[PDB]
Formats: C-alpha cells, structure tokens, sequence
DNA sequence: ATCGGATGTATATATCTGACACGTGCCTGGAGACTAGGGAGTAATCCCCTTGGCGGTTAAAACGCGGGGGACAGCGCGTACGTGCGTTTAAGCGGTGCTAGAGCTGTCTACGACCAATTGAGCGGCCTCGGCACCGGGATTCTCGA
DNA sequence: TCGAGAATCCCGGTGCCGAGGCCGCTCAATTGGTCGTAGACAGCTCTAGCACCGCTTAAACGCACGTACGCGCTGTCCCCCGCGTTTTAACCGCCAAGGGGATTACTCCCTAGTCTCCAGGCACGTGTCAGATATATACATCCGAT
C-alpha cells in the first residue's frame, strides 16, 4: 500500500534531490566506505563506532547527502564532526571554506578542540566586541582561512558579509533550535544562500509533534518539504491508534523510520561506553493547604474570578508554593520571617522537612530544578529555617559566577549537599557528579528538560545510585501535565523508540522495541489508577544502614512528635483574603 | 591638556540635534511598565495593542515639549537662564491645570 | 439612461455621493440639500491642495521625493493661518520647528 | 531578606533622568536645575491619570478587555488634545 | 474586509500639485485623520446653524456660513470662492 | 406666545432644599442656561458613543458612560448612583 | 385608561416627556431607549440640588432670603469639583472671590 | 439722517476704568505703558467676537444682532456666559 | 494723607465686594458699533446684547489681570508691566 | 507698645419700592392603546495576538567629580508713579417722539426621500524596484587657547 | 587672534522595501420615477432701537510731590555641565497555550408611530413683603507722635 507511495517518492524525488546539486538501497548507492581514522588525527582516538557513523556520513556526502544526527552527548560528536572536516580537507583534499556555528556557551571548548586536534588547519572565530570582529572580518574578506567558527549572533549581524562568499559545506549545531519554523536561521540562509552540503545536529531530537522532523528535514531537501506536505496528510494523521498509529504504524511509521534509516544516525553510550551504574526512579504525592486547595478551589473560581493567566500563574504557583504574591504570608504572618507553617503550607515543604534531614543523615548531595526561580527564594530561607548547608543558582547567575560556583560545589569535600537550579537556564549542558542525588519539584513540560535534569548527575563519572525524585501533589494539575508530557514520556520513547531501532540501524532493535512499546502502553493504561512517610523511609534505602539510622531520625521526630500538616483553618482571611484573591 | 568645551556648549549642540530629529526620546519599556502599572488602578488586566501605547507616548512627549518651552519662557521672564519648579507650577497654573 | 458621478460632473476629486452618504448617517439634519455635499467636498479638496503643496515644497527642501510627517509638522507650523488652525492638534512623528531663544545664544 | 522582595524601585523612576533632560533639550531649555526632574515626574503623572481613565472609559463601554489606539484618540479629543495619524 | 479612506484621492491631488512626489504611508494616514477631522468640525457647525435658524435641512448655504466661521483670511477668501464656483459649474448640469 | 423653561421645577427643587429661600429672576435665568448647557454636553457625548460603537439608539447605559466622563469624583459617585437608583425605582413600574 | 406622567412615576421633578422630546429633536441617535431620558433627568435634578443648596447657604451668609448671582459665583467658585466643571464658563454679575496675594500684604 | 463714524472710543476707554478693573483683578500698583497695550488687546478680543456674532446675524439675514448671536459666538470660541438664554 | 497704596487695597476690598459692571455704558457702546461698522454696516443692537458683550469683556479682563499679576509677582516685581501681559497672553496662546 | 485720635464699617430706625409669590384657563403636549421591525441578542466558528522565563548585546544610565559661571542676594540711587486735590466734561437720564424692522402667517412648489434597477470605481490583494538608510573616507567647518 | 582639535558634512558606492502600479469584482453610486412637505415668500402687525433736549454730578485730569519700587553692580557660593568611568538593562532572538477579539447567523423585544384625549403648565394677571436705601452712631483698623 502506502509503502509504494513512499517508494515512488524514494526513487524519483531522490533523483530530483541529487539534481539539486527503500532509500537505503538507492540512498546508499554511491560507495565510499572507510573504517580508517584519517592521518592528521591527533590527540586522542575514536570510540570506533565513531568511525562507523563517521564513515556513514562520509558516504552521505559522497552520495551527495546532507545529514541529521541524533547522537547522545558524551560521545564526542565534536571530534566526529572535526575529524570529518579534517578528512574533507584531507583525503577529500577539498579544502573548502566551511561554516561552523554553535551556541556561545560551548564555543570556547569547541575552539579548544581545534587546539587538541587540527591546529594543523586554520579556524576563524568571532566574538568579543566590534574590533576583533572587523579584524578577522578583514581576514575572511582576505579569503584566507580553513575553518570559520561562530555563533548565531554575528550570523544575524555580519550575515550579509558572510553570504557574500560562495560555500561548499555548511554545518549547523544544536540544530534542534531549528525546531521552530520561523526561527530566523533558515530564512536568513535563504538570503544568506548556501553551501553545496550541510549538516544538522541534535543532542536530543524533540517533540513527537514533528514539525520537528519537518523544518530540519525539509530544509535538507526540497523533496522533503513537498513530500512531507503529502506527509502533512500522513503525519497530520500520524497518531484508533491500535487501528492506525499503533498496530499499523509499526509498519507505516516505524517503516517511515526504516525510511529514515539511511537518513539518520543515533547511538547509545550505555550500550557502547556503558558506564552508567544505575538510576532508581520515583514519583510521589503531597497535600496542598486549604489555601492551596480549598481556597485554591475558591481560587479556581478566582482563576476565573490577577488570579489569571491560570496555568503558569494559578495552577503552578499556588499548586506549587504559597504567597507568590506575599499577601498570603504577610496577611497571615506580618513578621514575614521563616517560621512554622512554611513547611506546613505546601506539602512539598513539610516533605522536605521529612526528607532533607535524612539526606543530611545520609549525607547525599542534591541538585534540583525549577521555573520562575522565585520559588527557590523560599528555598534559601526555608533551608535557613533549619540553617542547612546549600548553594543556589538560577538562569540569572552570571557566566563566571556560574563556572566558579560549579567548581565550588564540585569541591570533593563541599559541605553543600544542596546546589539548586533553574531547569533549562541554569542547567544548559553540565555534568556535576560531586552530587549523588537528584530531586524535582516540577513537570517535564516537554521531556528533554528534566532529561537534562537527569543528565547532570549520572553522566559519565557518577557511579553512585540515582534517586529520581518528583513531587506531584494529590489532586493537582501537575498530575495533569505530568501525564501530558508524560504521555510524551511514552510518546518520546515511541516514535523516538523508532529512533531507538534506527540508532543501531538494525531491526532486532525494533523487535525488542515491540514489547518495549506495547508493554510501555500497558503501563500507560495501568495509570487508569495519600502517602505516609513511613513507606518513603522504607524506599530511601541505598543501604540498610540508611533504613536503621533514618528510622531513628524517626526515633527523634517520634518521641518529640513533630501542629497540623497543611495550613488548614485564618478563617477571616478566608472571605477577606478570598475576595482580595477574588480580583 | 584635556579637551573640554565651554559649559553648556554641549547643551546647545544637542538642542540643534534634537530639534533636527523626529523620534520618541523615551525608552519603550519603562514607559509601558508605567502605563500598565497605572491602568491597574481602574480595571485590572487589560490587553494593550502596542500601537495604542505608542499613541500615549506621543501625547505625553509632545505635551512635555510644550510644557518645557513655556516654563522656559517663565524663567526667562524671571531673568534666570535655568528653570525651577516654581516656574513649572506657574506655567501649569496659567494653563489652569492647577 | 446613462449614469455618471456628480463629482465628475463637478470635475472634482471627492465622491460627493460618499460625502452625502456620510452626511445623512451623521444625524446632522433630518434632511440634506444637494448643494451642501458638493460645496463641502470642494472645500476639502482645496484644503488638501494647500497643505500638500506646502509640505511637498518642504520635502524639496531636502529634495526628498517622498513626503514624511516631519515635513508636515514643518510646513503646517510654519504657516500662520494653518498653524493657527491646527495648533490644538499634534502631528504624529512631529518634531518641532528649529527654535532658539535669543538670550541663550553666546556672543 | 531575598525571598521577600517587597523593597524595590518605584516606577516613574523608569522615566530616566537623562531622557527627561533630552526632552527639555528638544524643547530647548539649556541649563536645567535638578529638582525639576522630580517635579517633572509629578506633572507627567497627572497627565496620564486624567487621560487613561477616560481612555479606559471608552473601553469601559466597549465591554471588551482590550484598549486599542481609539480610546487614546478619542479621550485625547475629549480633552481638546485631538491627535493625528492613527485614523 | 475593506475600510474606506480618502487616500487615493489625496494621492491624485498630489498628482495635481507636485505630481512627481512620493508619499509615505504614515503621511497618508495623517492626511486621512486630518480630513475627517475638518469634516467633523464643519458638519458640527452647519448642524448648529440648522438648529438655530430652525430648518430641517442643510444646503450649501449653511456650509458656506460655517466656512466663513472656521477658516480665516485667505482660507475663507480663496476657499469659499472655490466652493461657490464649483457649485456653479457643476450645477450648470 | 409661551417660551418654555425649567424654572418652576428649579423653584420646587429649592423647596426641596432651602424651602424658605427666595430667588431673583436673573438667578433663575442663569439656572436655566446652566441646565440646558449641561444637557448639551451630555447629549453630545452620548451621541458620540452611539456613533462609535455604532448603535442606532441611546439608552440609559450610554448616558451613564458619558456621566462618568464629565462629572468627576463625588459628582460621578453620588450622581450616577442617583441616576441608576431612580431608573430602578421607576422601572419597577 | 388612566394616564400619568413618567416623572411622577419616577417621583422626580423633570418632565421626562419633555426631556425625551428634546432628545429626539436633538438628532442625537435615530432612536431612543426609554431608560435614558429618566436617568438623565434625574441627573440634572441632582446637580441642581447641589448648586442650589450651596448657593442658598452662601445667601444665608449674609442672611438674604433671596439668592443673587453673586452668591452663585461665590458658591460655585468655592467648591473644587464644580468650579472645576464651570471654570470655562462665566457667571453673569459674577464678581470674584475675595482674593489677595500674600506678598502684597503689609507687615 | 445719521451715520457717524466714531473715533477712538478705545481712547474713550478711560484710564481710571482700567485701573478699577485691575483693582478687582487684585493688582496693587500699575505701570503707565500698560494702558495702551491693554486697550489694544481688549480691541482684538472684541474683533474676534463681533466678527462671528455678526456672521450669525448675516446668515440670519436680519438687520439686528440678538443677545443670542453674541452668545453662540462666544461659546463658539469656547467662552460661555449664562443667564441671557442658551 | 494715607500711606501709598493703602487706598488701592481698600478699593480692592470694595470692588471684590461689589458686583456691577465698572465700565461706562456709552463709550463701550460707541466703541462696539464703531467696530461692527467694519463688517456689515448699519446693524441694530438690542441693549441686552451689548450688555452681554460688556460682561464677556470685563470678566475676560479680570482674568487677564489676575494672571499677569501672578507673572510680575513671579518676577518679584509688585507692579505689572506690558512684558508681563504679552507673556500671559503668550501662554494662553492668543499670541 | 502706647497716646490718642480718625476714620473703616457694621449697627439702629423707617420705608418704599418690585419683583416675587398666589390665583387664573386653555392647550397643546404628554400620556395610553395598539401594531410593527430590524437592531440588537445570542450565539456559532476562526484566528491573531495576548501573557510566563532565557541567552547575548550593546548603548545608555549611574556615578564621580572638577570650576565656572549663573543664581543670588545686597545695596545704593530715581523716577515714574500713588495720591489728593480743584479743577474739569458727559455719561447717564428720562423723556419724546420716531419706524424700520422684528415677528408672525397663509401658500405652494420645487425639492428631497425613497426605491428600483445598473455598474466600474474603489478596494483587496501582488510584484518590484528606485528612493532611501548607511556608511566611512574624506571633504570641509566651529572652539577655544594663544 | 591663528591652530589644530574636534565636529560635521559630503559623497559614491552601499541592500531593500513600501509606493505604486496592475489587475479582478461589488456596492455603492447613479436614474428616474414618484410624494410629501418644508421653506420661500409675500403678505402682513407693533417694539424696540434711536435721535434729541434739559439736567446732575459724578467722574475724569493736571498736577504737585514724596518715595518707594526698579534697576544696576559686587561678591558669593553653589550646583550644573562636561567628561570620563563604569555599570545594567533595554532590547532582541527565542522557548511555552488561552483567549479575546475578530467575524458571521438567525430570532424577538424592543422601538417608533398613530391617534385620543385630558390635564400641567405657561402667560398672565394681582396682592405684598425683602431689602435697598437713607439717616446717626462706636468700636476696629491705619497713622503720625510718644
């Protein structure tokens, strides 16, 4: 059936693609396959799957094919790229002027890799005020160079000057920022014109929404935007799932990745380098105060009675933590100083009262991630309220403050268990293994976020266990979204499960992915389906010692028994503070 | 020896500049945050097309320009080359805002 | 029958039809005599001619084939009659006429 | 301390001393006394305070949460400040 | 949906004045607002007269009167001249 | 021939305020002019609104809006209060 | 049928009939909702009450059983709100509030 | 049998009168030059009023100028008086 | 003889305390008609109307004084001077 | 601060006069009783733009800090100006006649309303390409110490 | 004062985008009927401006004259501008759904509108007290003199 439509597109529209100068047969036709590492390769050696996918892309562009790479971080995609380019100058002898573009964050280290590898051939970078620019602008206007490296800023700016010159190959990095259609990169390339070849990268490919595949892929070939509008029909319907997108798109869509097997490489560190010790994964529940519920119920009304722009405002603030507008506390406590009821108000707090102490008693270092970093504000002083050793960082902490603080908490002896973060902003790329423990107050709100929140710790070199620790309160929207993007947690592993056979490029993969898949959904509908911290005490053992001594933390809070758990009423501020929340 | 122009020479040279130039001279945001901040006080939570706000920034900036030039006259008529609040509140006092 | 527009029959550029229409909707009088709309429309046309000519000249001052509001502000504020007319109204993107108080000029 | 941010910049500080200065200049005051800045703010205030209300007023009867450039246009007109360029 | 204006007319008038000159949009807008303004004033005044002398209809005459009010000096002179003369020529047919 | 005014009404209102007080004619006249003035402003404004929101009719609502425009502070407050309340009581029948 | 006046039915002193009539002749909107005339008439009545009370008090200041325009000028100019309202209008036989600039008073 | 073109009732405006005015206006001591200036302004003001009230009677097509046309003219500039009707 | 200006003050009390038009009827009139000559000749004027004009004028002046008064005060001079007037009108925009 | 006065200004005692308030009569103008109608209500979709944090970039705000000159007050003269005081015209009055001109009224007639049928000017959208923004190199001029 | 310092401009060559010019297609303009009528108008009745004289006293005028406010120069000192320095936040490219505003569609409750008629109110008289106004006086506010 529709596989034959696929085939037609394959042969003919491929012919048109190569004019623009399965697929697997016809896409791989042009034969250059080299398992060597090239000559000038210096200062380290591949993990030679790197040779394999290397060679794969080699054939791509020898097949006259651009590419898109899904590879996991820590595999030195950097090198792979580099050595590739070196090869182009090198055995290909092409010496083509090649554009490389990265986020400003890492460009330092990328330069560093030119150092460790190919000072043998030039680079050109850009940053640092007009002067350096106009200088090296003369350099490229001089035309002499080997590599030209930059970030997106001066792409925007000098892009006219850049576009002046013709181009052979063109590299694009963190290419999932191409995620968005009108993110100016693409169209500014239309004006900027183009290089005969191109490449896109991603650490993690993105939402199964999949314009994700489109903007990228369409941008790889004209065939891909027109055909992938016919696949605007197809993928508009890409997901009666068992009647369409489950039983069938095994065939249809999992064979659309079988379509994309010539078009993609992905790899798995813990399959190859396989140094991940473990991560042990949990989510739990909490109560929310009568304010945070009963009033929040009345403040559901107040969501419609600001109290407005509900989701991020109402739902997430209140359903997270209190006095976001502070009349809560102040009206209640004018002294505004830390006190009892800060632990009481949102169950996450009193929880922290029930866990963080044991963390200390178990001495295990914690990194956490947040949104609207203001919540973490409470955290500081909440911690102060016991006076606990901690650090904090947010998206607003400055660059070298960041690098510094990294080193600081990274002190092997650092008295800080708690170094607390903003998810995407503070996180960026990092590996901090001086912390053995991870905790989460918030949704994924797309997975890759808290996937970073996973990949800070147990990325290569953290061999201690990993408790993945989530707070979703009973009868809350974080439940809702939780299983929304957590659907995506079965959705990512699903079409991206197709990515998970195509990674290795072999079908036996997808054959494990059969019940990986269907078993996953089994779990998903086990969700068709209130915690006393006793049980938690019994789940927190990374050894049985932890059990004993923490149960004796409960000797302590046992015999000295600690007030009500939640804020539960007061009642004058019910009506009055209700109407002041009724705005 | 350093190069410093006689006092006020700068000021004049600007006045040439500004009179010779069109655009709104007040930063967009602060003006806005102010505006919304004000509108809070009547009925909350009101979307504002950028255009409308632009208009307000017109009416304001122009309005000021007037108020200066007059208050300028006032101080002149006091034989003082620098304005002082009494001069303002005088000027508004004549336009009757007071 | 052969129709043609009154504005054509006035040899003028403003659609007296449209004008008249606006008049009636304007609730001005319950009735409208046919001379009014013509007479008015012409008036407008004259006005526009005035302001346009003056401004466009002011554009030629910088020899700018296109007219910008700055020009408008300038020409209008320059004339006595008009600036008298419009003194109660601001022009967008106005700027202000070159203006200096004598006392502040140096020796 | 930190978590309590209640200590913060008042606005109309958002109107910047250099800006105000610049406008006085385009209007042509050459030497400016300091205090004017202060007072200047106050004046501007009243202005908005009268206008915006009335502007809202029309959006008031509009029964539509948004205030377009109209209510500006009009309300100004109802001050005799009637403005051009926007329609 | 269309929103009508005078723009094209304005444009053609320029072609009858400085026919070689361009106009920015924004300028055009200003012109429009200007016109409908003036129109407002006029209609108001005429209406007023109709009320005072207590006639149920507006003719050119009232208009002229109002014109003599608003537009001083040469405006009145040349202007009213033009209105009248146009009325004449057209009303010939 | 009669020429109507509000005078007697004004007078009776005084009888509802300072019932023992006299009024000179001239004063009365002033009151009349005052009233019809205010009336002018109001009607104008309401009319304006009707035009802008493009309704063919004027109700109490528009009136109220205009009132909120003109009469500041206590005027708005007490006033609009009274208009509304009167509307209520009467409209009960 | 038994007729009676709406103003009576409003218990108010202004002949909503007359008011309404004026409204329609006023060419304001092509149509009139019955609430408007009432609401307005009341408004007027309130206003008059205000100004009257204030003035008549001012008459009692000289204890003059009859009110004179002088009183009117005085009361109106005294109040903040009203004098704000009427500042652009003169009262006949006005006079001016007792007013002195400090600087001119002797020691 | 009378049309008599009048001469300088502006000079007819007496110094003592203007004085009285400023007195009600509150001014204490007075410069000489003031008289001429003040007279002139008073004039032009009048001109702007009369021209229009006339304009009314013009279109009214009547020999006589009511208090009304005065009033309408004044308001018509933005100055209003009460008590005389309208 | 009373100290200078004492008279002036005592008057200002008087005038503020008194209603009537302070300008002689005739000269005002002869002026008025004299002016109206210049537009259309020969126009009957009800006394009333003229009275109105004398209102508008006298009041208008009173305003203009009091302001110009302020102006000179702000110049720290207790006697008005023409520059002060033309200043005041200049702000009301008549200029 | 008195010495004392001399005058500003409200009180005491009639009363006179004028508009102001009470009684009138009819009238047209407001109220009711009834039908009628699109103007608004009420709601349907559609969809463009609206509110939450982040990475990087610059230009401008913040601020420091001379000296220079402008407020700024002080003060010593003067001349125009406040004033009273006896001169001095004229407005104001009021009263007398004067009519032209306001003001009101029957009439009809051309003219506007209205509509129905007709349509091509104006509008919405779609290229594009010369005016224009910019520039930076270089050409001059304004400033302030000699 | 010339000088060179700093400023500004000038221009030739510099991408770029709204001004404009093009082209379908409607609805709003126009035609030609009609009818109701408002205003022209032409005729009239009587008020209110308007001229003129006698008369009155106020009020304006000239001035005679002190003096007190304006004006000009000096020394002060204080804070503003200029400029350099160093910070920080507008400012723009982004992530991340909800909604309100826009539009159009189909139903009555409201309105105008007609006619009837009964009174509420205005024009219009007429008694009658408010107070304006004139005499007769005393402490409250200036003004030398102590």
């Amino acid at each position: 059936l529709l596989d034959q439509t696929k085939d037609t597109r394959i042969t003919h529209l491929l012919r048109q693609t190569n004019a623009f100068l399965d697929y697997y047969n016809v896409a791989h036709r042009i034969k250059e396959d080299i398992k060597k590492q090239p000559s000038i390769l210096v200062g380290g050696t591949l993990k030679d799957y790197q040779i394999k996918g290397l060679q794969w892309m080699v054939s791509l562009f020898n097949n006259h094919l651009n590419g898109i790479l899904a590879d996991e971080m820590g595999l030195g995609k950097t090198i792979q790229t580099i050595s590739l380019l070196t090869y182009l100058y090198e055995m290909k002898n092409i010496r083509g002027p090649y554009l490389v573009i990265v986020p400003l964050s890492t460009l330092s280290n990328w330069s560093s890799e030119f150092a460790k590898w190919a000072p043998t051939l030039r680079t050109i970078s850009f940053k640092g005020s007009p002067n350096e620019r106009k200088a090296k602008q003369a350099k490229i206007r001089a035309g002499e160079f080997d590599v030209v490296l930059t970030t997106f800023e001066y792409i925007i700016k000098e892009r006219a000057l850049l576009s002046k010159v013709k181009w052979v190959h063109m590299i694009i990095d963190e290419g999932h920022r191409m995620k968005n259609a009108q993110s100016k990169l693409s169209l500014t390339l239309n004006t900027h014109y183009h290089a005969d070849y191109r490449l896109i990268l991603t650490g993690t490919p993105l939402q199964n929404n999949l314009p994700e595949l489109w903007a990228l892929l369409n941008f790889v070939l004209p065939k891909i935007f027109n055909s992938v509008k016919s696949f605007d029909e197809w993928f508009n319907t890409p997901f009666d799932k068992i009647e369409l997108s489950e039983e069938e798109t095994l065939l249809v869509i999992r064979r659309l990745h079988k379509v994309l097997r010539p078009f993609l490489l992905r790899r798995l560190k813990k399959d190859v380098e396989k140094e991940l010790p473990d991560k042990v994964e949990k989510v739990v529940k909490c109560k929310m105060s009568a304010l945070q519920q009963i009033m929040y119920q009345q403040m559901l009304k107040y969501r419609r009675l600001r109290g407005f722009n509900n989701q991020i405002m109402q739902l997430k603030k209140i359903c997270n933590h209190p006095f976001v507008f502070e009349e809560v506390e102040d009206q209640i406590n004018p002294t505004r100083e830390t006190n009892d009821d800060i632990w009481r108000v949102a169950g996450k707090f009193e929880l922290l009262d029930r866990i963080l102490p044991k963390l200390k008693a178990t001495g295990h270092r914690v990194l956490i991630f947040f949104q609207m970093t203001q919540i973490m504000d409470i955290m500081e002083d909440f911690l102060r309220y016991i006076n606990i050793k901690y650090l904090r960082l947010d998206g607003h902490t400055k660059s070298d403050e960041r690098s510094e603080l990294l080193r600081l908490f990274n002190a092997p002896d650092s008295e800080y268990l708690c170094f607390i973060l903003s998810t995407r902003a503070g996180g960026l790329g990092l590996n901090l293994q001086t912390a053995d423990t991870v905790i989460i107050f918030d949704t994924d709100w797309n997975p890759h976020q808290d996937l970073q929140a996973q990949d800070r710790a147990h990325r290569i070199g953290q061999k201690n266990e990993v408790r993945i620790l989530r707070l979703i309160t009973t009868n809350s929207v974080e439940e809702v979204i939780l299983e929304r993007a957590y659907k995506k947690l079965d959705i990512d592993g699903k079409v991206i499960q197709a990515g998970k056979f195509d990674n290795k490029s072999t079908s036996e993969e997808q054959e494990a992915l059969l019940r990986s898949l269907l078993d996953a959904e089994e779990e998903r509908r086990k969700k068709r389906e209130e915690l006393k911290d006793s049980e938690i005490n019994e789940i927190l053992a990374r050894n049985d010692e932890e059990m004993a001594v923490l149960t004796r933390m409960d000797e302590d809070r046992s015999k000295k028994e600690e007030k009500s758990r939640l804020l539960e009423k007061k009642r004058e501020e019910s009506e009055s503070a209700a109407v002041y929340n009724g705005r | 020896k350093p190069h410093r122009y006689r006092p006020g020479t700068v000021a004049l040279r600007e006045i040439r500049r500004y009179q010779k130039s069109t655009e709104l001279l007040i930063r967009k945001l602060p003006f806005q945050r102010l505006v919304r901040e004000i509108a809070q006080d009547f009925k909350t939570d009101l979307r504002f097309q950028s255009s409308a706000v632009m208009a307000l920034q017109e009416a304001s900036e122009a309005y000021l320009v007037g108020l200066f030039e007059d208050t300028n006259l006032c101080a002149i008529h006091a034989k003082r080359v620098t304005i002082m609040p009494k001069d303002i509140q005088l000027a508004r006092r004549i336009r009757g805002e007071r | 029958a052969k129709a043609k527009t009154r504005s054509s029959r006035a040899g003028l550029q403003f659609p007296v039809g449209r004008v008249h229409r606006l008049l009636r909707k304007g609730n001005y009088a319950e009735r409208v005599g046919a001379g009014a709309p013509v007479y008015l429309a012409a008036v407008l046309e004259y006005l526009t001619a005035e302001i346009l000519e003056l401004a466009g000249n002011a554009a030629r001052d910088n020899k700018k084939t296109r007219i910008i509001p700055r020009h408008l502000q300038l020409a209008v504020r320059n004339d006595e009659e008009l600036n008298k007319l419009l003194g109660r109204v601001t022009i967008a993107q106005g700027g202000v006429l070159p203006n200096i108080q004598s006392v502040l000029l140096p020796k | 301390a930190k978590r309590h941010r209640k200590v913060l910049r008042d606005n109309i500080q958002g109107i910047t001393k250099p800006a105000i200065r610049r406008l006085a200049r385009r209007g042509g005051v050459k030497r400016i006394s300091g205090l004017i800045y202060e007072e200047t703010r106050g004046v501007l205030k009243v202005f908005l305070e009268n206008v915006i209300r009335d502007a809202v007023t029309y959006t008031e009867h509009a029964k539509r949460k948004t205030v377009t450039a109209m209510d500006v246009v009009y309300a100004l007109k109802r001050q005799g400040r009637t403005l051009y360029g926007f329609g | 949906t269309r929103k009508e204006s005078y723009a094209i007319y304005v444009y053609k008038v320029l072609k009858q004045v400085h026919p070689d000159t361009g106009i920015s949009s924004k300028a055009m807008s200003i012109m429009n607002s200007f016109v409908n303004d003036v129109f407002e004033r006029i209609a108001g005044e005429a209406s007023r007269l109709a009320h005072y002398n207590k006639r149920s209809t507006i003719t050119s005459r009232e208009i002229q009167t109002a014109v003599r009010l608003l537009l001083p000096g040469e405006l009145a002179k040349h202007a009213v001249s033009e209105g009248t003369k146009a009325v004449t020529k057209y009303t010939s047919a």
